[PDB]
RNA sequence: UACCCACACAUGGGAUCAAUAGGAUACCAUAACGAUGAAGGUCGUAAUAGAAUACGAAAGUAUUUACCUAAUUAAUAUAUUAAUGUAUUGAUAACCCUUUGAACUUAAGCAUAUCAUUAAAAGGAGGAAAAGAAACUAACUAGGAUUUCU
RNA sequence: GAGGCAGUAACAAUAUAUGUAUAGAUAUAGACUAGGGUUUUCAAUUUAUUGAAGUGAAUCGGUGUUAUAUAAAA
């Protein structure tokens, strides 16, 4: 039958882990992932207009961009070691 | 089912941790008083998606 | 917290007792305590101990549509009755309370009279179940307040 | 507590013995938390010690490598000691660079200067 | 307007988030407190910062006249307690009051933690400021 | 391959203490074993090395395991008699 | 006893009114990424720790920065003598320059036409980009590189 | 958010005067893999809630070779 009696024959599990991602889409046969397509360098445009609100620049952790932004503003705090060695360069 | 690969239970254990009510030296703060978790899920109910 | 509606005349030798939000069906507490007011209290505990070994029936008047017919109701000039058991339990467990506090403030038990017996409705807690082509329908329940005071008599 | 004053004071031998002597101290205390009690306040005040010892440390090496590569052109030293601004600076020409001219425009403008003059 | 921003506005919940979300130093000088006259005198600023264990004397309130020692300072909530004054608790009134220090003007110091050298930097730094209008 | 280094290993980095269970307690008297909980990263051949260097005792052979909680266990075999009994006194254990 | 009406007192539910560390629109300034290892992810660190939040074995308050990731003991090219040095690669969701390029719809039907030198898609840079010093406009008593407004 | 129909349809219901036992009744049972992930064991309070403990490999699986320019837990 097509109903009931034939959901007891699904145990197969075909997706797994992505590395670059963190989803669960990537197929073990195809060996593609399905929201990042990861051997390919370039990353896979997004498929609507919602999707690109949900992993945007910004709503991760910042460790560098936090910092470019802060010497913006305020002056950048300077070694005095390595303020007298710059000084000594050609 | 006691075959598994390094990342299945790297995933697993840490997916044991994040499932406890609050503990009771914390309970008797002002903060949380009557405070409690709700984040808590079941083993026969709803499942984990890590094949 | 519920406030009796009862008006109190006298502070002195009334008493009451009180249970919030019984795990028993509000309609069948409704059908064994509509004939206990007026009554001693010695009478009452009497009665509701031959309800549960089936000696005495209960009188059902307000919701009795498909009730079987017995002998035992023709002391109420009724010819419908029924013998709950849970609903019978909850009410012995309020009447025992009431007799405590009589001796413990001194009171003479014999004296003392049913005067005023009200139960309500309650907020409900809510279930599910499952029917034939996969549709899904409510099953909750429905408990009650149990109010009782006792008077003595003159 | 300890300061960082007083690790500035010794050598660089000396510094060596006092970050095993202290680790040797967060050993017996993290025992102290199985088999017995610990104060509320005893393991943080051990581990900031250490981290303090250390950056006085990678501070004292740091002074040496300045006094070997001392006065050499920028593409002789290592690339961590360099100056850095930002990717897209590094590859921008000098001003000296930009402002260099042709024969026949430099020497036409030292004729003629800039004068000063007033109203309409 | 994130958080202690400082801003100048005069809208309701733009000075108020100011007035909550507050850290640092600028959290100290909300709870500040009027000089007296003969204090005034000696140095010649109108108030100062609070700490703990000065002689403090109520202005205004339904507490108004008593003077006591500052216990605790609490500041998350810009309130402090002072001696003798009770509050009614539903056990007892042996609670203490809470005031705010807006209220209080203090009558005799408390030198602790290099307190010497705060108030006679203040001292200096307004006398300059005279010697400029003039 | 760096300008600065980091420092060396030292052996107080891999061992972090010693497991007080009633498990435990059999293998000390029966069958002179000691059970400490090392760090995750660490390979067999550096903790029988480092065990050696702590209690001046020669250690034969380590038995590792993962449990679930997310530590990392050692079953450290000791060669001479009377081994652990005094090494979990000096301890404290 | 049940059915109906009137009054007084108690249950059930969250409408009305008042407040507010939240949003929406317009204007002004800025227009700072990445092989010196970015954006994003996985796992760990609290004296008694789950969610949230901050942080990397120096780990729950001026340096360090675990493992994947353009992820690189490489690839396409240049210079010196198989080895060494130099330059490029990834992120964007507004404005700018090229390539490719529809149909729904309107014509009261429809096939040239319109929607349209548009939407989607690809390549390339900057705080702006593109354009710019007549192998022009005019028929007057003649004007004078580019851009923007009426 | 809460009614009528309505406590109506539909489902569950072994014996002993003293018992950690004497009897009755229904169902074949046990191991590897795919899937599940602490349900394991013990203690305390009433198929629940909280807290501890528990998985040890030179010879048992993977990591190795290939199926005529990415393939095997038989
Ligand atoms: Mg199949
Ligand atoms: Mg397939
Ligand atoms: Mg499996
Ligand atoms: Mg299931
Ligand atoms: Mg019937
Ligand atoms: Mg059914
Ligand atoms: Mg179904
Ligand atoms: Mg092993
Ligand atoms: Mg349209
Ligand atoms: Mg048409
Ligand atoms: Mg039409
Ligand atoms: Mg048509
Ligand atoms: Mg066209
Ligand atoms: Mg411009
Ligand atoms: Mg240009
Ligand atoms: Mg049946
Ligand atoms: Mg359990
Ligand atoms: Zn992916």
């Amino acid at each position: 039958s097509k109903g009931t009696a034939s959901f007891g024959k699904k145990n197969k599990r075909n997706h797994t882990l992505c590395k670059r991602c963190g989803k669960m889409s990537y197929h073990k046969q195809l060996r593609k992932c399905a929201s990042c397509a990861y051997p390919q360098p370039k990353m896979r445009t997004p498929g609507s207009i919602k999707a690109r609100r949900r992993n945007a620049l910004g709503t991760g952790r910042m460790r560098h961009l936090k910092k470019v932004i802060h010497e913006h503003v305020h002056g950048k705090k300077v070694n005095p070691i390595l303020a007298a060695f710059w000084k000594t360069i050609k | 089912g006691s075959r598994k690969t390094e990342i299945i239970k790297t995933r697993l254990v840490r997916a044991r941790r994040s499932n406890r009510a609050i503990p009771a030296w914390k309970s008797e703060l002002p903060e949380f008083k009557d405070k409690y978790n709700m984040k808590r899920r079941h083993w026969r109910a709803k499942k984990l998606k890590i094949y | 917290a519920i406030n009796f509606a009862y008006d109190v005349v006298d502070p002195t030798k009334v008493i009451k007792s009180q249970i919030d939000s019984a795990r028993v069906s509000f309609k069948k507490t409704r059908e064994t305590a509509n004939t206990l007011r007026k009554r001693s209290l010695l009478n009452a505990i009497s009665y509701l101990n031959n309800v549960v070994v089936k000696k005495e029936c209960v009188p059902m008047r307000r919701y009795a549509r498909g009730c079987g017919h017995t002998r035992q109701a023709r002391a109420f000039n009724q010819r419908k009755g029924r013998w709950p058991k849970k609903s019978a339990l909850a009410l012995l467990q309020v009447l025992e309370n009431i007799k405590e506090q009589a001796v413990e403030k001194g009171l003479e038990v014999e004296k003392l009279d049913l005067d005023h017996v009200q139960i309500c409705r309650a907020p409900k807690v809510f279930g599910r179940i499952f029917r034939a082509h996969g549709r899904v329908n409510p099953f909750n329940k429905s408990p009650c307040h149990i109010l009782v005071a006792a008077k003595v008599r003159d | 507590k300890m300061d960082c004053q007083s690790f500035r004071e010794k050598n660089i031998s000396e510094l060596e013995e006092e970050i095993i002597n202290l680790k040797n101290d967060l050993l017996q205390l993290r025992q102290k938390k199985v088999s017995s009690t610990v104060e509320p306040d005893e393991i943080k005040t051990a581990r900031k010690n250490i981290a303090k010892a250390l950056r006085v440390r990678h501070e004292k090496l740091l002074e040496e490598q300045c006094k070997k590569y001392e006065n050499m052109p920028l593409n002789k030293i290592p690339k961590e000691l360099r100056p850095k601004k930002t990717r897209a600076e590094r590859r921008k020409l000098t001003k000296k660079q930009a402002n260099r001219k042709v024969p026949k425009v430099w020497r036409r403008e030292l004729k003629n200067p800039k004068i000063y003059f007033a109203y309409t | 307007m994130l958080a202690g921003r400082k801003t100048k506005s005069s809208l309701r919940k733009k000075q108020r988030k100011a007035l909550f979300t507050a850290v640092g130093k600028d959290r100290l000088k909300r709870m500040s407190s009027h000089l007296s006259e003969e204090l005034r005198s000696q140095y010649g600023f109108r108030s100062f910062p609070v700490a703990v264990g000065d002689i403090v004397k109520v202005h205004s309130g339904p507490y108004k006249g008593k003077e006591g020692q500052i216990l605790e300072v609490f500041l998350k909530d810009y309130r402090i307690t002072v001696e003798g004054c009770l509050e009614e608790n539903e056990e007892k009134e042996n609670v203490p009051a809470k005031l705010h220090p807006c209220n209080v003007t203090f009558v005799k110091f408390n030198m602790d933690n290099g307190r010497e050298k705060q108030l006679e930097e203040k001292k200096i730094a307004r006398v300059q400021h005279i010697e400029r209008e003039q | 391959k760096r300008i600065i280094p980091k420092p060396d290993i030292v052996p107080q980095d891999i061992i972090k203490n010693i497991h007080t269970s009633e498990k435990a307690m059999r293998n000390v008297e029966m069958h002179n074993t000691l059970v400490l909980i090392v760090d995750k990263k660490f390979n067999k051949r550096q903790i029988r090395n480092a065990v050696t260097k702590l209690y001046g005792c020669p250690c034969i052979k380590v038995n590792t395991l993962i449990d679930f909680k997310g530590r990392k266990k050692a079953y450290a075999k000791l060669k001479n008699d009377g081994d652990a009994i005094k090494i979990a006194g000096q301890s404290g254990a």
